[PDB]
Order: structure tokens, then C-alpha cells, then sequence
């Protein structure tokens, strides 16, 4: 029961990260991505993110080890402290409303080129009120329910 | 009608 629009999602999100476009993602690719995100991984860290899902011991993440690495995390998230995290980093002006601008904004800084009826989308998908903003409740929805 | 989802998740990876 895994569909067409699942792979392609994960396939947008590989490609955030491998910006090369060679089909691996490397240390260098997720401390960009992850400084673009105000983070400061070390190599350590980077190195130990990538040792986790490294099952050919090659040092970089090919696709099913990068499933494997959001599969993981997915089961890992249930707690409130990390996806009040999360909702922050989307939330800019911390009113508790992720607005089609601030998700723009995230999303230009992570180097993602989407239009506005792209990012519009998203906004819709994670709308449950109807409001045309994403509030808390509605991002853990997003985040725990699937 | 986009699901975001795995997006969200990137700051989190960290862990
Ligand atoms: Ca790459
Ligand atoms: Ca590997
Ligand atoms: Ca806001
Ligand atoms: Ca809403």
C-alpha cells in the first residue's frame, strides 16, 4: 500500500538534500541543509546521522537508505517537544498560524523552488478548519497522522 | 492537496 504520490514526495524531499543531483546525499549536503535550517551539526554528528542508515558502509545515504532514515524518525516523533520544534521553524512570527508566506519563506531558504499554487497546495492539504492557515493542531495532525 | 509532511520532518532528523 505504498502509493505513486508517496514516492514522489520522498523523491522532492531526497532531492532537497542531494542539490548535485548525483544520487547520494553526503555530509556536506545534510549540514547545508541543516545550517540553512539554523543548525550547527558537527561532522561527528553528520558522520553518526549517516553511520545510522549506512547499509552498504559507502559513507553517504543512496535512496532506500534515506527511506530508511525518514522511516525511522517518523515512528521516533510522537512528542510534543519535537514537533513544537518543528511547527516553530515554520511558524516565523511565532503567532501560531503557519501562513502560505512564512511556508514560502521556509521553503525559498531551503533552496526549494515551488510556485505560490504549489505552496498554496500544502497550505490546503494541512488545512483542517478551513481557515487558510495551518495552526498547531492542525501540524501534528499533519505530522502523527498518516 | 500536497502533503508536506517530510518536510516538517528535516529539523527533526537531527534527533
Ligand atoms: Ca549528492
Ligand atoms: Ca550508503
Ligand atoms: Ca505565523
Ligand atoms: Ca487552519
Amino acid at each position: 500500500q505504498l502509493t505513486e504520490e508517496q514516492i514522489a514526495e520522498f523523491k522532492e524531499a531526497f532531492s532537497l538534500f542531494d542539490k548535485d543531483g548525483d544520487g547520494t546525499i553526503t555530509t556536506k549536503e545534510l549540514g547545508t541543509v541543516m545550517r540553512s535550517l539554523g543548525q550547527n551539526p558537527t561532522e561527528a554528528e553528520l558522520q553518526d546521522m549517516i553511520n545510522e542508515v549506512d547499509a552498504d558502509g559507502n559513507g553517504t545515504i543512496d535512496f532506500p537508505e534515506f527511506l530508511t532514515m525518514m522511516a525511522r524518525k517518523m515512528k521516533d516523533t510522537d512528542s510534543e517537544e519535537e514537533i513544537r520544534e518543528a511547527f516553530r521553524v515554520f511558524d516565523k512570527d511565532g503567532n501560531g498560524y503557519i501562513s502560505a508566506a512564512e511556508l514560502r519563506h521556509v521553503m525559498t531558504n531551503l533552496g526549494e523552488k515551488l510556485t505560490d499554487e504549489e505552496v498554496d497546495e500544502m497550505i490546503r492539504e494541512a488545512d483542517i478548519d478551513g481557515d487558510g492557515q495551518v495552526n498547531y493542531e492542525e501540524f501534528v495532525q499533519m505530522m502523527t497522522a498518516k | 492537496g500536497r502533503n508536506w509532511k517530510n518536510f516538517a520532518l528535516v529539523p527533526l532528523l537531527r534527533d
